[PDB]
Protein backbone atom coordinates (compact mmCIF):
# COMPACT_ATOMS: atom_id res chain seq x y z
CA UNK A 1 0.00 0.00 0.00
CA UNK A 2 1.00 3.63 -0.55
CA UNK A 3 2.09 5.90 2.31
CA UNK A 4 1.01 9.57 2.33
CA UNK A 5 2.60 11.81 4.97
CA UNK A 6 0.22 14.69 5.77
CA UNK A 7 2.17 17.79 6.80
CA UNK A 8 0.10 19.76 9.30
CA UNK A 9 0.33 22.46 11.95
CA UNK A 10 0.58 21.51 15.61
CA UNK A 11 2.54 18.37 14.73
CA UNK A 12 5.10 16.98 17.17
CA UNK A 13 8.79 16.40 16.44
CA UNK A 14 8.09 12.70 15.84
CA UNK A 15 6.47 13.64 12.52
CA UNK A 16 9.75 15.16 11.32
CA UNK A 17 11.71 12.23 12.76
CA UNK A 18 9.48 9.95 10.67
CA UNK A 19 10.27 11.90 7.48
CA UNK A 20 14.00 11.39 8.19
CA UNK A 21 13.50 7.59 7.92
CA UNK A 22 12.17 7.07 4.37
CA UNK A 23 9.91 5.35 -3.77
CA UNK A 24 6.21 4.79 -3.09
CA UNK A 25 5.71 7.34 -0.29
CA UNK A 26 4.17 10.74 -1.02
CA UNK A 27 4.67 13.86 1.11
CA UNK A 28 1.55 16.04 1.09
CA UNK A 29 1.34 19.63 2.20
CA UNK A 30 -1.63 20.52 4.39
CA UNK A 31 -3.46 22.01 1.40
CA UNK A 32 -3.08 18.95 -0.85
CA UNK A 33 -4.48 16.84 2.01
CA UNK A 34 -7.40 19.24 2.50
CA UNK A 35 -8.27 18.84 -1.18
CA UNK A 36 -8.67 15.06 -0.76
CA UNK A 37 -12.33 14.14 -1.28
CA UNK A 38 -12.36 10.31 -1.30
CA UNK A 39 -10.58 7.33 0.30
CA UNK A 40 -7.78 5.89 -1.85
CA UNK A 41 -7.13 3.05 0.65
CA UNK A 42 -3.60 4.34 1.24
CA UNK A 43 -1.94 4.78 4.63
CA UNK A 44 -2.10 8.35 5.93
CA UNK A 45 0.38 9.54 8.55
CA UNK A 46 -1.21 12.33 10.61
CA UNK A 47 0.14 14.43 13.47
CA UNK A 48 -1.55 15.63 15.61
CA UNK A 49 -4.82 13.71 15.84
CA UNK A 50 -6.64 17.05 16.07
CA UNK A 51 -7.53 19.69 13.51
CA UNK A 52 -9.69 20.02 10.42
CA UNK A 53 -7.23 17.95 8.36
CA UNK A 54 -7.20 14.92 10.66
CA UNK A 55 -10.97 15.03 11.18
CA UNK A 56 -11.45 15.44 7.42
CA UNK A 57 -9.43 12.35 6.52
CA UNK A 58 -11.06 10.51 9.44
CA UNK A 59 -14.52 11.51 8.18
CA UNK A 60 -13.69 10.15 4.72
CA UNK A 61 -12.86 6.80 6.36
CA UNK A 62 -9.14 7.00 5.63
CA UNK A 63 -6.59 4.67 7.20
CA UNK A 64 -4.83 7.01 9.64
CA UNK A 65 -1.79 6.35 11.82
CA UNK A 66 0.61 8.48 13.84
CA UNK A 67 4.32 8.97 13.14
CA UNK A 68 5.20 6.99 16.27
CA UNK A 69 3.65 4.02 14.46
CA UNK A 70 6.08 4.65 11.59
CA UNK A 71 9.06 4.85 13.94
CA UNK A 72 7.85 1.57 15.47
CA UNK A 73 7.15 -0.44 12.31
CA UNK A 74 9.75 1.34 10.14
CA UNK A 75 9.62 -0.47 6.75
CA UNK A 76 7.42 -3.37 7.94
CA UNK A 77 4.02 -2.95 6.28
CA UNK A 78 2.64 -6.01 8.08
CA UNK A 79 3.61 -4.45 11.42
CA UNK A 80 1.13 -1.62 10.81
CA UNK A 81 -2.18 -2.27 12.63
CA UNK A 82 -5.09 -3.16 10.34
CA UNK A 83 -8.21 -1.56 11.82
CA UNK A 84 -10.93 0.94 10.95
CA UNK A 85 -9.80 3.48 13.57
CA UNK A 86 -6.76 5.80 13.73
CA UNK A 87 -3.82 4.49 15.75
CA UNK A 88 -1.65 7.21 17.25
CA UNK A 89 1.22 5.03 18.50
CA UNK A 90 2.16 1.47 19.50
CA UNK A 91 2.65 1.90 23.25
CA UNK A 92 0.15 -0.91 23.87
CA UNK A 93 1.06 -3.19 20.97
CA UNK A 94 0.71 -6.82 22.17
CA UNK A 95 -1.69 -5.77 24.96
CA UNK A 96 -5.18 -7.27 24.88
CA UNK A 97 -7.40 -5.88 27.64
CA UNK A 98 -10.83 -6.58 29.01
CA UNK A 99 -12.60 -4.42 31.57
CA UNK A 100 -14.68 -5.30 34.61
CA UNK A 101 -16.90 -3.45 37.06
CA UNK A 102 -16.42 -0.05 35.43
CA UNK A 103 -18.86 2.61 34.35
CA UNK A 104 -19.82 1.90 30.74
CA UNK A 105 -18.58 5.30 29.53
CA UNK A 106 -15.23 4.94 31.30
CA UNK A 107 -15.08 1.42 29.87
CA UNK A 108 -15.48 2.79 26.35
CA UNK A 109 -12.87 5.49 27.00
CA UNK A 110 -10.41 2.78 28.09
CA UNK A 111 -11.23 0.80 24.95
CA UNK A 112 -10.66 3.94 22.86
CA UNK A 113 -7.23 4.78 24.29
CA UNK A 114 -6.04 1.16 24.18
CA UNK A 115 -7.07 0.77 20.54
CA UNK A 116 -5.48 4.14 19.74
CA UNK A 117 -2.22 2.92 21.34
CA UNK A 118 -2.08 -0.17 19.11
CA UNK A 119 -3.70 -2.59 21.55
CA UNK A 120 -6.63 -5.00 21.29
CA UNK A 121 -9.84 -4.94 23.32
CA UNK A 122 -12.48 -7.58 24.02
CA UNK A 123 -15.73 -7.32 25.96
CA UNK A 124 -15.43 -10.84 27.39
CA UNK A 125 -12.40 -12.21 29.24
CA UNK A 126 -11.02 -14.69 26.72
CA UNK A 127 -7.69 -16.52 26.64
CA UNK A 128 -6.12 -13.74 24.54
CA UNK A 129 -6.57 -11.05 27.22
CA UNK A 130 -3.20 -10.09 28.70
CA UNK A 131 -4.42 -7.43 31.17
CA UNK A 132 -7.63 -6.95 33.14
CA UNK A 133 -8.72 -3.37 33.81
CA UNK A 134 -10.92 -3.23 36.90
CA UNK A 135 -12.69 -0.56 38.91
CA UNK A 136 -12.97 -2.83 41.95
CA UNK A 137 -12.53 -6.45 43.00
CA UNK A 138 -14.86 -9.43 43.21
CA UNK A 139 -16.24 -10.00 39.71
CA UNK A 140 -16.13 -13.27 37.78
CA UNK A 141 -13.67 -11.65 35.39
CA UNK A 142 -11.68 -10.48 38.41
CA UNK A 143 -11.53 -13.88 40.13
CA UNK A 144 -10.63 -15.63 36.86
CA UNK A 145 -7.83 -13.19 36.06
CA UNK A 146 -6.60 -13.67 39.64
CA UNK A 147 -6.52 -17.48 39.43
CA UNK A 148 -4.45 -17.13 36.25
CA UNK A 149 -2.34 -14.39 37.88
CA UNK A 150 -3.02 -12.03 34.99
CA UNK A 151 -2.35 -8.39 35.93
CA UNK A 152 -5.46 -6.63 37.26
CA UNK A 153 -4.81 -2.90 36.89
CA UNK A 154 -6.80 0.28 37.42
CA UNK A 155 -7.95 2.47 34.51
CA UNK A 156 -5.28 5.05 35.36
CA UNK A 157 -2.67 2.64 33.96
CA UNK A 158 -4.17 3.18 30.51
CA UNK A 159 -4.60 6.92 31.04
CA UNK A 160 -1.02 7.42 32.22
CA UNK A 161 0.20 5.40 29.24
CA UNK A 162 -1.76 7.65 26.89
CA UNK A 163 -0.80 11.02 28.39
CA UNK A 164 2.88 10.13 28.65
CA UNK A 165 3.20 8.53 25.22
CA UNK A 166 1.80 11.70 23.64
CA UNK A 167 5.19 13.37 24.18
CA UNK A 168 7.64 10.46 23.97
CA UNK A 169 7.84 7.01 22.42
CA UNK A 170 7.48 4.20 24.96
CA UNK A 171 5.93 0.80 25.62
CA UNK A 172 3.43 -0.40 28.20
CA UNK A 173 6.10 -2.03 30.39
CA UNK A 174 7.77 1.39 30.81
CA UNK A 175 5.33 1.96 33.68
CA UNK A 176 5.43 -0.09 36.87
CA UNK A 177 2.36 -2.35 37.04
CA UNK A 178 2.49 -2.46 40.84
CA UNK A 179 1.82 1.28 41.17
CA UNK A 180 -1.44 0.81 39.21
CA UNK A 181 -2.49 -2.60 40.54
CA UNK A 182 -6.07 -2.91 41.72
CA UNK A 183 -5.97 -2.85 45.55
CA UNK A 184 -6.89 -6.21 47.06
CA UNK A 185 -9.98 -4.77 48.77
CA UNK A 186 -10.97 -1.89 46.47
CA UNK A 187 -14.75 -1.63 46.60
CA UNK A 188 -15.05 -3.67 49.81
CA UNK A 189 -16.48 -2.44 53.09
CA UNK A 190 -15.18 -4.90 55.68
CA UNK A 191 -17.06 -5.63 58.90
CA UNK A 192 -16.10 -7.96 61.74
CA UNK A 193 -17.64 -9.81 64.67
CA UNK A 194 -16.22 -12.15 67.29
CA UNK A 195 -12.63 -10.95 66.83
CA UNK A 196 -10.30 -9.80 69.60
CA UNK A 197 -9.82 -6.05 69.81
CA UNK A 198 -6.25 -6.53 68.57
CA UNK A 199 -7.20 -8.67 65.56
CA UNK A 200 -9.95 -6.11 64.94
CA UNK A 201 -7.39 -3.30 64.79
CA UNK A 202 -5.26 -5.42 62.44
CA UNK A 203 -8.21 -5.90 60.08
CA UNK A 204 -8.83 -2.15 60.19
CA UNK A 205 -5.22 -1.28 59.35
CA UNK A 206 -4.77 -3.88 56.60
CA UNK A 207 -8.16 -2.98 55.10
CA UNK A 208 -7.20 0.69 54.80
CA UNK A 209 -3.76 -0.29 53.50
CA UNK A 210 -5.21 -2.53 50.76
CA UNK A 211 -7.76 -0.04 49.43
CA UNK A 212 -10.84 -1.20 51.35
CA UNK A 213 -13.24 0.40 53.81
CA UNK A 214 -13.62 -0.56 57.47
CA UNK A 215 -16.76 0.27 59.45
CA UNK A 216 -16.63 -1.44 62.86
CA UNK A 217 -25.61 -4.44 57.11
CA UNK A 218 -26.42 -2.25 54.13
CA UNK A 219 -22.99 -0.62 54.49
CA UNK A 220 -20.93 -3.83 54.77
CA UNK A 221 -19.99 -5.93 51.77
CA UNK A 222 -18.17 -8.59 53.83
CA UNK A 223 -18.61 -9.80 57.41
CA UNK A 224 -15.63 -11.53 59.01
CA UNK A 225 -16.97 -14.06 61.52
CA UNK A 226 -15.60 -16.47 64.11
CA UNK A 227 -23.37 -9.54 52.55
CA UNK A 228 -20.55 -12.09 52.41
CA UNK A 229 -19.96 -13.95 55.69
CA UNK A 230 -16.37 -15.19 55.51
CA UNK A 231 -13.71 -16.34 57.97
CA UNK A 232 -10.56 -14.34 58.63
CA UNK A 233 -8.68 -16.86 56.47
CA UNK A 234 -10.36 -15.17 53.50
CA UNK A 235 -8.93 -11.80 54.56
CA UNK A 236 -5.41 -13.11 55.18
CA UNK A 237 -5.34 -15.29 52.05
CA UNK A 238 -6.56 -12.32 50.01
CA UNK A 239 -3.67 -10.23 51.31
CA UNK A 240 -1.15 -13.06 50.97
CA UNK A 241 -2.02 -14.11 47.41
CA UNK A 242 -2.40 -10.50 46.22
CA UNK A 243 -6.03 -10.75 45.07
CA UNK A 244 -9.46 -10.61 46.65
CA UNK A 245 -10.34 -14.27 47.13
CA UNK A 246 -13.50 -15.98 45.92
CA UNK A 247 -15.79 -15.70 48.95
CA UNK A 248 -17.64 -18.90 47.99
CA UNK A 249 -14.32 -20.74 48.44
CA UNK A 250 -14.27 -19.57 52.10
CA UNK A 251 -17.71 -20.58 53.38
CA UNK B 1 -14.73 -22.07 24.60
CA UNK B 2 -12.16 -19.25 24.46
CA UNK B 3 -14.30 -17.05 26.74
CA UNK B 4 -13.23 -17.46 30.36
CA UNK B 5 -15.72 -14.92 31.75
CA UNK B 6 -18.49 -13.16 29.85
CA UNK B 7 -19.08 -9.41 29.65
CA UNK B 8 -21.13 -7.65 32.35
Amino acid sequence: FLVKFVKSSGSSEYFLKALESIEHLQILEEEAALNIKENDKSLYICDPFTGVVFNHLKKLGCRIVGPQVVLYCMQSQRCVPRAEYPVYNMTMADVTISCTTLDKDVREEVHKYVQMMGGRVYRDLNMSVTHLIAGEVGSKKYLVAASLKKPVLLPSWVKTLWDKSQQRMMRYTDVNMEDYACPVFLGCTICVTGLSSSDRKEVQRLTAEHGGQYSGMNECTHLIVQVHCVPVQWFSDSIEKGFCQDETMYK
Amino acid sequence: SPVLAEDS
